[PDB]
């Protein structure tokens, strides 16, 4: 049945495009997320709660 | 046998991809965030309770203005809430009471819902007549509608039990792009902050990064042992978190194409229904079948806090765009705002 | 000259009663109060699950609490052999006592009719067993209890016996017999005849349904129904019979002062007997159900 | 289309009774609260009566209190005003006004055509429009002012100022429904700004159709008080 | 009261919304919910016709009682993802075809249709969401069974059968085989009816079974259980 | 019910109210009404409320 071969091909090209991807080391991606979290630390009301005068749900 | 040759080609391609991923893993997130000061104890408190739904709540979505909410229950009701005063702004009767998802448009002009009817209904909030009307009905899926998200007033993305996703032009009612490649039911969607990519998680224990404009799958991520029920983007768009029936949350990085961190506990044996990040991305909030919500330190993978107060399964979460509050909704028919 | 008629002093019977009544009253009070406050705390919290049965059971608990509230004052009166309170206090306590009695009985009747509608007319009960009707019928029942408690409040007063005080009803002269007959018969026909008749009819219907295509749980429910009827009958018939005899103690007894003191002892003992039904009710109507125990366990765990 | 058509206005003797009716078409009448506003031949708008959606709250101005009754029949979509003990001051053109209230809503957004009634023979906020008339030429920017007795800024953060335009021979049209909030179908040329007790409406690139009388209203508390009216000419 | 005029009007609107929600909930609580399940297509459509592409809802009224029946056929997705949506259903109506014992699935040749029906019944009956809900079982096409049992022995599907090849014992055996799958016999009942393409009493049977379920729930509420 | 003291018989002739200290109207508990009296020597006395002179002198006695 040609359907099985067609499905297998489509999977083969999908893995072909997935294989040719430029990847970076994890040591740099982790550094990027850590830097993003450090840069926006003070803007997070859930991590550093704001005074009750500035809380719309007080 | 051509089929055997194709299968062996696929296997060796998968081996090559795994080898490249292993070659890119020179360190782990845990050995880099080792020197970070821990968050401490997160103690959030209920500021509002939203009453009026008379059945299990399945979905909620925050407005862009961080005051307005839409929630959907098996009453056959959509409710739009003012969270500051607890006033009900709108109550929308649904043609089918089996809703599983709801979305609120970034402009604030439209609300979307759908479920076991296989249809995505788009509702106009701002009419001259003064009532909410059905703007459009989007048909074309053959399995239940599990998640929908607006790109603008005219484009919306939906995921289904078809194993497919679909991008729709609302004006014409026609399906503009179809995203195929999953083998099990797609349960969740999350849009990138720049709205040019999807992540979708499915019942085949896989997540897939999609390109909206081309309609082709950019990347595939695996690692869970069971169905992925929830997925959410990191605030900068370079990572996403997934929640599953196996009780673990996982962090995946797009550029490194790997899994970075796992959030699990020995005392947690239930599935995860929903995940969300805070504004800075440092806290990962997940709702459980243990009838509550956990707050994880997304860089340490430590448990930082607990939100208890629901008498049934926590089904839906949300964080406001400015990060002031969290909203939780459960099967006990209540919504709670936390600060 | 007055050396022909002399009253007999019931000091021996008062002394004996002071030693037997309070030691049982204290246990009745503690058990009934803990049970009924527990029932109220459990029922108040579930707002959503409120139905007409919850309304009736809550009001039954309130009635029992009122009646057990009168008990400490009576305990004190028995212990100190004197009334240390005012006339207004006597009137308020009599009103509270008869209100608790009559409201308890009427709310038991309401619970029985609720059960009859829920089981025998289950389809019809969908449109009838609503919280609004529960609240209204509760208002009428409380009004009827207050109206039936009027003679107690109107006639009761305190008067002085020779270094002590007594709260008594003190009905008008030359008409004690007719008013005692009226009050005894209202207690008899609204305490036994009407409640027992309602229980017989309603539980006959309920047991008739439970025994078609029987199960183990239905047999257990039938057993519980029989227990309820037997407990009500044996706890309330003694008191009512002794009251009805006490009304006509003149003719029935061939002698007096050696026998109506025995009658007085009988009255105090059946008083406790009828008093303990306020303790029995939370067990009978609240504790046996699975949902009540389950939500009670949730109350402990929260 | 949204439509309010009014009837029952005519010549009447003093001390008589007349009943005004306002049929509603093209919208959900039950959802909207309804107001009656009158304009005398002196042409200053005055609020008269308010009936809420569901009839829960009814408010009346002091002048008409006790002689005027406001009622609504939701199934037939009709608003009624019953007037008794009619006085010469009562002669005016009466307007049915639509008004809905929720977070982010736009009240006073549609006005009726109006009907003419002819009669033969201290804590209120005062709204002050200093300039009676402004001669204008098309293409220039024009600023209109509205001073207020008390600050209109509530503790919520809302300033309860409304701007209306009445063109010659037409009913008033809403322009700015809260200070700096622009109504639907209204060009971006109109802008509103102010603080506390001082207010301003700015028109840029003025056009011919802008000619008319501009009114300013407060919605902070009842009774609702209008400004005197500023006229644009030429 | 520290509220603007428009804030008070907004609260009044919210209160009216509350009253509308309460009225809708009161109307909703007084109707019967029925989940209609069947392996393949047994008699399901005929049952729906007698009692009168996602979930299909059917409304009807019998003897002053309102019934809503939900057909989840044509939903070919993982059942364990949407079955919990019917946790609070009043009853489950399960349709099984009696004539479909010798036949095969026609998708997989080895498995009999009756065994597939029994597997579906076992999955539904012992499902964790349906612990305390009852099942009304309809054994359809009995007349077509009558013509087939007298030639085709039932041993084709149930080899352990040791009775006579006539319809009384065959039907009793099938009913017993289905009821023996109930692994929670102290909490839920199974009501079995033998019906046909031309029967008028199926709605009456459903009404009686639902009356029993309502009485049982009232017993649980009143405290007699 | 506290088993109050009450009379079982009445005096045939009018009680001289001069030989008295105090009076009591009998409680409702006993079958038949009476009025208790206390004399100088202290042994108790009673008669019908509608007797010959009980209501004539009962006011003349006061708790003072
Ligand atoms: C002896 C006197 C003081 C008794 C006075 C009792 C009256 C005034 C009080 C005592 C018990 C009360 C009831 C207790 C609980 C309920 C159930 C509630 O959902 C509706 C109101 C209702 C029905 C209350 C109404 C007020 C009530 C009837």
């Amino acid at each position: 049945n040609t359907a099985s071969i067609a499905q297998a091909r489509k999977l083969v090209e999908q893995l072909k495009m997935e294989a040719n991807i430029d990847r970076i080391k994890v040591s740099k991606a982790a550094a990027d997320l850590m830097a993003y979290c450090e840069a926006h630390a003070k803007e997070d009301p859930l991590l550093t709660p704001v005074p009750a005068s500035e809380n719309p749900f007080r | 046998s051509e089929l055997d040759q194709l299968r062996q080609e696929a296997e060796q391609l998968k081996n090559q991809i795994r080898d490249a991923r292993k070659a890119c893993a020179d360190a782990t997130l845990s050995q880099i965030t080792n020197n970070i000061d821990p968050v401490g104890r997160i103690q959030m408190r209920t500021r509002r309770t939203l009453r009026g739904h008379l059945a299990k709540i399945y979905a909620m979505h925050w407005g862009t203005d961080s005051r307005l909410l839409v929630s959907a229950s098996q009453d056959g009701k959509l409710i739009i809430w003012d969270s500051y005063t607890t006033n009900k702004v709108h109550a929308i009767p649904l043609r089918s009471s089996w809703v599983m998802t709801c979305a609120y448009a970034p402009s604030g002009n439209y609300v979307a819902c759908g479920g076991l009817d296989n249809i995505c209904s788009i509702y106009n909030l701002k009419t001259r007549e003064g009532n909410v009307r059905v703007s459009r009905e989007l048909a074309g899926h053959t399995g239940y509608l599990s998640c929908c998200r607006f790109l603008d007033d005219n484009q919306i993305v939906t995921s289904s039990g078809d194993t497919t996703c679909a991008l729709w032009d609302i004006e014409t009612g026609q399906q503009t792009t179809t995203f195929t490649g999953h083998t099990g039911d797609v349960m969740s969607l999350s849009l990138a902050p720049d709205t040019r990519l999807f992540v979708s998680g499915a019942c085949d224990a896989s997540a897939k990064l999609w390109d909206v404009r081309e309609g082709m799958c950019r990347q595939t991520f695996t690692g869970h042992e069971s169905d992925i029920n929830a997925i959410c983007f990191f605030p900068n768009g370079n990572a996403f978190a997934t929640g599953s029936d196996d009780a673990t949350c996982r962090l995946f990085d797009l550029r490194a194409d790997q899994e970075l961190m796992t959030y699990s506990h020995d005392n947690i044996i239930c599935g995860i229904t929903s995940v969300s990040f805070s504004k800075s991305g440092r806290l990962l909030l997940a709702g459980y079948d243990d009838f509550n919500c956990n707050v994880w330190d997304a860089l340490k993978a430590d448990r930082a806090g607990v939100l208890a107060g629901h008498d049934n399964r926590v089904s839906c979460l949300g964080v406001t765009d400015d990060g002031m509050a969290v909203a939780t909704g459960s099967w006990d028919s209540f919504l709670k705002i936390w600060n | 000259d007055y050396g022909d008629a002399t009253p007999c002093q019931k000091v021996n019977e008062r002394a004996f009663g002071a030693q037997l009544l309070p030691p049982l009253y204290s246990l009745v009070f503690v058990i009934g109060l803990v049970g009924n406050i527990l029932v109220v705390l459990v029922l108040v919290q579930y707002k959503r699950l409120k139905n007409m049965t919850s309304i009736y059971l809550l009001n039954l608990a309130i009635s029992d609490l009122l009646f057990l509230f009168t008990l400490p004052f009576w305990i004190d009166y028995k212990l100190k052999d004197d009334w240390v309170f005012g006339d207004a206090m006597c009137k308020i306590l009599s009103g509270f006592y008869y209100t608790g009695l009559y409201s308890e009985i009427f709310f038991i009747i309401l619970l029985t009719i609720d059960r009859y509608l829920a089981i025998v007319h289950a389809v019809f009960a969908l449109r009838a067993r609503t919280v609004t009707f529960g609240v209204i019928t509760s208002i009428i029942i409380w009004a009827l209890a207050i109206l039936a408690s009027m003679p107690g409040l109107y006639f009761s007063k305190t008067q002085w016996e020779f270094t002590h005080h007594t709260c008594s009803l003190h009905f008008p002269h030359e008409s004690l017999r007719e008013w005692k007959l009226f009050q005894a018969l209202k207690l008899n026909l609204f305490g036994l005849v009407l409640p027992l008749l309602v229980m017989i009819i309603c539980y006959t219907g309920i047991i008739k349904i439970l025994l078609r295509r029987p199960n183990e749980k239905k047999s257990k429910a039938v057993r519980l129904i029989f227990v309820i009827m037997i407990i009500f009958f044996l706890f309330w018939t003694p008191y009512n019979l002794t009251i009805l005899i006490s009304v006509f103690q003149d003719f029935l007894f061939t002698h007096e002062c050696e026998q109506s003191r025995h009658l007085d002892l009988a009255v105090q003992v059946t008083e406790v007997i009828a008093y303990t039904h306020c303790c029995v009710n939370p067990v009978i109507y609240a504790f046996v159900g699975e949902r009540f125990r389950k939500y009670l366990r949730q109350l402990f765990h929260r | 289309d949204v439509q309010l058509v009014e009837s029952g206005g005519g010549l009447v003797q003093p001390g008589g009774s007349r009943k005004l009716s306002c049929s509603a078409s093209g919208f959900a009448f039950s959802s909207f609260g309804m107001h009656w506003v009158r304009q005398a031949p002196e042409k200053g708008l005055e609020w008269v009566a308010y009936i809420s959606s569901g009839s829960g709250t009814i408010y009346y101005a002091d002048t008409v209190k006790g002689r005027f009754t406001i009622s609504r029949d939701d199934p037939k979509n009709t608003l009624f005003l019953q007037m008794t003990s009619l006085r010469s001051e009562d002669t005016a053109m009466y307007y049915c006004v639509r008004s809905i209230y929720y977070y982010g809503s736009s009240p006073f957004d549609f006005w009726g055509q109006g009907t003419t009634l002819t009669v033969s023979s201290g804590s209120d906020i005062v709204m002050t429009q200093a300039t009676s008339s402004v001669p204008v030429t098309p293409g220039e920017s024009v600023s209109i002012s509205c001073r207020s007795s008390k600050s209109l800024l509530h503790s919520n953060g809302n300033t309860y100022l409304y701007w209306f335009l009445q063109r010659p021979g037409q009913s008033p049209q809403l322009l700015i429904y809260r200070m700096s909030n622009l109504a639907s179908g209204v060009p971006d040329r109109f802008s509103g700004s102010g603080s506390g007790t001082a207010f301003t409406l700015t028109i840029s690139r003025l056009e011919a159709e802008d000619v008319g009388v501009y009114y300013c209203m407060q919605h902070l508390e009842y009774p609702l008080t209008f400004g005197a009216g500023t006229k644009l000419e030429l | 009261c520290t509220l603007s005029a428009e804030d008070k009007a907004a609260v009044e609107r919210s209160k009216m919304i509350d009253r509308n929600l309460r009225e809708d909930g009161e109307k909703a609580a007084r109707e019967v919910k029925l989940l209609l399940l069947g392996a393949g297509e047994s008699g399901k459509n005929t049952i729906v016709k007698q009692m009168k592409t996602g979930i299909v809802e059917t409304h009807f009224t019998f003897k002053d009682l309102h019934f809503k029946m939900f057909d989840v056929g044509a939903q070919r997705s993982e059942r364990k993802k949407w079955i919990h949506c019917f946790e609070g259903v009043t009853a489950i109506i399960f349709c099984v075809a009696l004539s479909d014992y010798d036949l095969v699935l026609a998708e997989d040749e080895e498995m009999n249709r009756m065994h597939a029906s029994m597997k579906l019944f076992d999955s539904i009956c012992n499902n964790k969401w349906f612990t305390d809900t009852s099942i009304i079982l309809f054994l359809n096409k009995k007349d077509l069974f009558e013509e087939k049992i007298k030639k085709s022995p039932l041993t084709i599907c149930y080899p352990e059968y040791a009775g006579s090849n006539t319809y009384e014992e065959a039907a009793a055996y099938i009913q017993c085989q289905f009821e023996d799958l109930n692994k929670r016999k102290d909490t839920k009942e199974i009501y079995t009816h033998f019906t046909c393409s031309t029967d008028t009493k199926n709605v009456q049977f459903v009404f009686d079974a639902v009356t029993d379920v309502i009485i049982k729930n009232n017993l649980k509420d009143c405290g007699l259980f | 019910h506290f088993a109050a003291d009450c009379c079982t018989s009445y005096i045939s002739q009018s009680i001289p109210c001069s030989l008295m200290k105090s009076y009591f109207e009998t409680s409702s508990e006993c079958s038949k009404p009476g009025v208790i009296f206390l004399t100088k020597k202290g042994r108790q006395v009673c008669a019908k409320p509608s007797g010959p002179g009980v209501q004539d002198c009962m006011k003349k006695l006061k708790p003072y």
